[PDB]
RNA sequence: CGAAAGCUAUUUAGGUAGCGCCUCGGACGAAUACCAUUGGGGGUAGAGCACUGUUUCGGCUAGGGGGUCAUACCGACU
RNA sequence: CCUCCUAAAGAGUAACGGAGGAGUACGAAGGUGCGCUCAGAACGGUCGGAAAUCGUUCAUAGAGUAUAAAGGCAAAAGCGCGCUUAACUGCGAGACCCACAAGUCGAGCAGGUACGAAAGUAGGUCUUAGUGAUCCGGUGGUUCUGUAUGGAAGGGCCAU
RNA sequence: GCUGACGACCAUAGCACGAUGGCACCACCUGAUCCCUUCCCGAACUCAGAAGUGAAACAUCGUCGCGCCAAUGGUAGUGUGGUUUCGACCAUGUGAGAGUAGGUCAUCGUCAGCU
């Protein structure tokens, strides 16, 4: 991992509104805000959908 | 990278059994990630190259390399050493960040997703499948973009066998089916 | 009208053709052959005048086989032409024949039909041949 | 390629004789070439032949 | 010139002999700068005592006596000049 | 992968021989480092200092520290053995570390090279 | 005693010049030749398809040669 | 002028014999140190296919080598990177080839370097084509000469 | 007895398949602060190390499935002398290639380490 060639890469909160469940994960997307998480505050990405919240008739006459 | 520390604490433990393994380090594991965005429409414009890699840096984390075209096709108008792709290879912890990223964040982000298909592994335990807007992470932003560009994902694993491949991917959550 | 699809030299050497074929001189996808007892050249005018000959004989009833392919070029040079300046011009393709070849193979037919045209093959061949039966050793 | 002349700048007159390409390389050609009126290596600097 | 099918064929030219192929063969005695093999390419190699020109020229670096021998894991022909 | 280490160190074992002089031949593993000298025709071993050593086997091998005592014990038992002018051999190891550590010990502790 | 009609070059090709071949003298003396044993490298004769081609027969098939409804996803079978 | 065959297993060997190339290129495409390995086939994968880019498995060269062909090429002579100017000067034991005039290879020595940690390697390029004598005239240098003497002119020598 | 280094030799040594080995040694292996690495990547290189494992690799052993090697005999060619119908033949001296029987899972040297 060289020096000054790549991208800041830094902690980011990711947080499913729909469940309710966190992903800490570093990144390299800059959060508008920064929510306060167990350890310390952390960059907050608001996410819609993660993995927690992803997934004849003639007879009626 | 929770998923380096969560795959030698129990995962590596659970696929040793369920796939009925006699060595430890018999199990599979993943080595390397790499990122495909080979646009064969540069040495045209000259243009979309360079967001392309500026694409890359975003959703990787790393600087990506450009892949030059090793030999001259005059179908596709391409000579010798002409920069018709970028590339990055992911290991160790940016690999562990890169796949929760992705199975977590970037494909519940596909539009019309259904689940990837088995059988798109090559017969050696290595998975690749296809992204086809880069929009999906959330690292690159909708407002200020170039065009939409799409992206391979290989995936690299220890396995020797498809089904070997398949349980390792299965125990990260991959959407098979 | 045998002659090789395509060639890497266009001209040859004239070569000497010497020796007893010790190859191509038993009886080997056929029942019954016809061999040389003499050498030369087997042109390509008599590979076609012989094969026209034994298929007419065998009439949709037997399987020949042709042992002598002609892919030897041989220059001629025209009348009224001095000797010198360069190599005659390609006219024909002999095939190299030596005693004890094959030329024709038969299967698949009365022993008498058989030899009774291989036979009228021989008189437009240059060859003295003789009639051969597959052995085993 | 036209003909050219590396003249060292020792003053010594001395100099050496080469081909360029005057398409790929346009200015003037410099290189350390050694000079046997001081014995030493000294800039060489191209001159019209 | 009936049948009129002759015509100049021009290929009429070839370059000059170039001498080449073993000078000083087994078992003779050398000595040092005698050329040993003129050859295009490493047809031989040079072995112990045995130098190598831009030419691919093998020759004596020692007086001795050339020796021909087939060594290596390529099975590639070298010569030595043993002392002897 | 051994192969291609020893693919990359055929160029200067080659040429060492040629030259016909006595090579200092080193080899390292992560666990240990050895060096021993080879007589000019290649097949004689005439001085060798390792770790597998009575007087740092049960130490800290595999080390930046156990290559500058190797290369500081081969250099005496060199000494001792009539050679004093080698030709070092990285076997296809970078000359770096626990290499290159081994040739400044043996360097400056009586072989010149 | 005893050739040459060769090589190289040539406004050369039936001329000429160097070298090769002849003679005379001098120097040198086995360093030369033949044969036996022995150290070498070769790619010819022959041979053979392992390469480059070419060539015949059979087996075997993605591509091709043909026949209802059938842009019905170009389908069943030769 | 170069390459193959003719050419008869050393060299050489002719024809208005059979086939092809040359009359260049490159300050890096040279030197060195370090590092690397190709062509293809199949499988998987967005556009993207027969073939662009990516990943995997076989894969002594079926590739490449600036330029024809032959012979070579893994220590690669093939492919990259850093630093460089040995594409030096004076030479050269010894050979190949050779009618001559020419041509070719060359260890080693001295001086000054370039790269390497060093042993070392380097007097251009994988080699074999890329060429033209003398005369004459020009140019850069030189104490050699300098028609009474000092110069100078002219000439000589070295380089072009 | 086995392991490693460097050599001889360059397939009778290779390929393939199976089995054995972890006390040393070797290899994977952990980690990336440090030296040093990547036209991106601790993959390779490099370092600091010892939780795991002989899975891979490697080494060793076994076999004839491939590859490789390979007779005897005969044939082809051929130097010399002779003859010939020009194909060849005789005397003498040589003598293949292909193919067959068969052989092959190498063989040694120096040094160090565990036993």
């Amino acid at each position: 991992m060289r020096k000054d060639i790549h991208p800041d890469y830094h902690d980011v909160l990711f947080h499913d509104t729909n469940a309710d469940v966190f992903f800490l994960t570093r990144s390299t997307v800059k959060t508008k805000t920064t929510r306060e998480y167990e350890g310390s505050e952390y960059p907050y990405y608001p996410l819609d959908i993660s993995s927690a919240s992803h997934p004849a008739s003639f007879n009626k006459r | 990278a929770r998923l380096k520390a969560l795959y030698n604490n129990e995962l590596k433990q659970k696929i040793k059994e369920e796939l009925g393994l006699d060595n430890v380090m018999q199990v599979p594991k993943i080595t390397k990630i790499t990122l495909n965005m080979g646009v064969g429409g540069a040495s045209q414009d000259k243009k979309l190259l360079e967001g392309a890699v500026a694409d890359m840096t975003a959703i990787a984390g790393q600087k990506p390399v450009v892949t030059k075209a090793r030999k001259s096709i005059a179908g596709f108008k391409i000579r010798e050493e002409w920069p018709i792709g970028c590339k990055v290879t992911l290991r160790g912890e940016q690999m562990y960040e890169f796949l929760d990223r992705l199975i977590a964040v970037a494909i519940p982000r596909v539009r019309d997703f259904r689940g990837f298909s088995p059988k798109a592994f090559d017969g050696r335990g290595n998975y690749s499948l296809g992204i086809k807007e880069q929009i999906v992470f959330p690292e690159v932003d909708f407002d200020k973009i170039d065009r939409i560009r799409g992206m391979d994902v290989t995936i690299t694993t220890s396995a020797a066998t498809d089904d070997e491949g398949r349980a390792l991917l299965k125990a990260f959550g991959f959407p098979f089916k | 009208m045998l002659q090789p699809k395509r060639t890497k030299f266009r001209k040859m050497h004239k070569g000497r053709n010497t020796g007893l074929a010790h190859r191509g001189s038993t009886v080997a996808f056929g029942q019954f052959g016809l061999k040389s007892l003499t050498r030369g050249r087997m042109t390509a005018r008599q590979i076609e005048a012989a094969r026209r000959t034994i298929t007419r004989k065998i009439k949709r009833g037997g399987k020949i086989w042709i042992r002598v392919f002609p892919d030897k070029p041989i220059s001629n040079k025209p009348l009224e032409v001095r000797m010198g300046k360069g190599k005659g011009p390609v006219e024909y393709w002999v095939c190299e024949i030596k005693p004890g070849k094959m030329l024709y193979e038969l299967e698949g037919i009365s022993e008498e039909l058989a030899r009774e045209a291989l036979t009228l093959a021989a008189a437009k061949l240059p060859f003295k041949t003789t009639i051969v039966k597959r052995t085993i050793m | 390629r036209d003909k050219i002349k590396l003249v060292s700048t020792a003053g010594t007159g001395y100099y050496y004789t080469t081909t360029k390409n005057k398409r790929t390389m346009p200015g003037k050609m410099e290189m350390k070439k050694f000079d046997p009126k001081i014995r030493q290596h000294v800039l060489f600097k191209e001159a019209k032949i | 010139a009936h049948k009129k099918a002759a015509g100049s064929s021009r290929n009429g030219r070839d370059s000059n002999p170039k001498m080449l192929g073993v000078k000083i063969f087994g078992g003779q005695a050398i000595v040092a700068g005698n050329i040993i093999v003129r050859q295009r390419g490493t047809e031989f190699h040079a072995g112990a005592g045995v130098g190598m020109g831009r030419d691919h020229t093998l020759f004596a670096l020692n007086d001795g006596v050339v020796k021909f021998a087939t060594k290596g894991k390529f099975n590639r022909r070298y010569v030595m000049v043993e002392e002897a | 992968k051994k192969a291609a280490r020893l693919r990359r160190a055929k160029k200067t074992r080659a040429h060492i021989r040629f030259l016909g002089v006595y090579r200092l031949t080193v080899n390292r593993t992560p666990k240990h480092i050895y060096a021993q000298i080879i007589s000019p025709n290649g097949g004689e071993v005439i001085a060798q200092a390792s770790t597998l050593d009575g007087s740092l086997r049960s130490g800290a091998t595999g080390n930046a520290d156990a290559a500058t005592s190797v290369g500081q014990l081969i250099a005496e038992r060199a000494k001792a053995a009539g050679i004093t002018k080698v030709a070092f051999d990285r076997s296809g190891f970078k000359y770096h570390g626990r290499v290159k550590a081994l040739a400044e010990a043996a360097r400056e502790n009586g072989l010149e090279f």
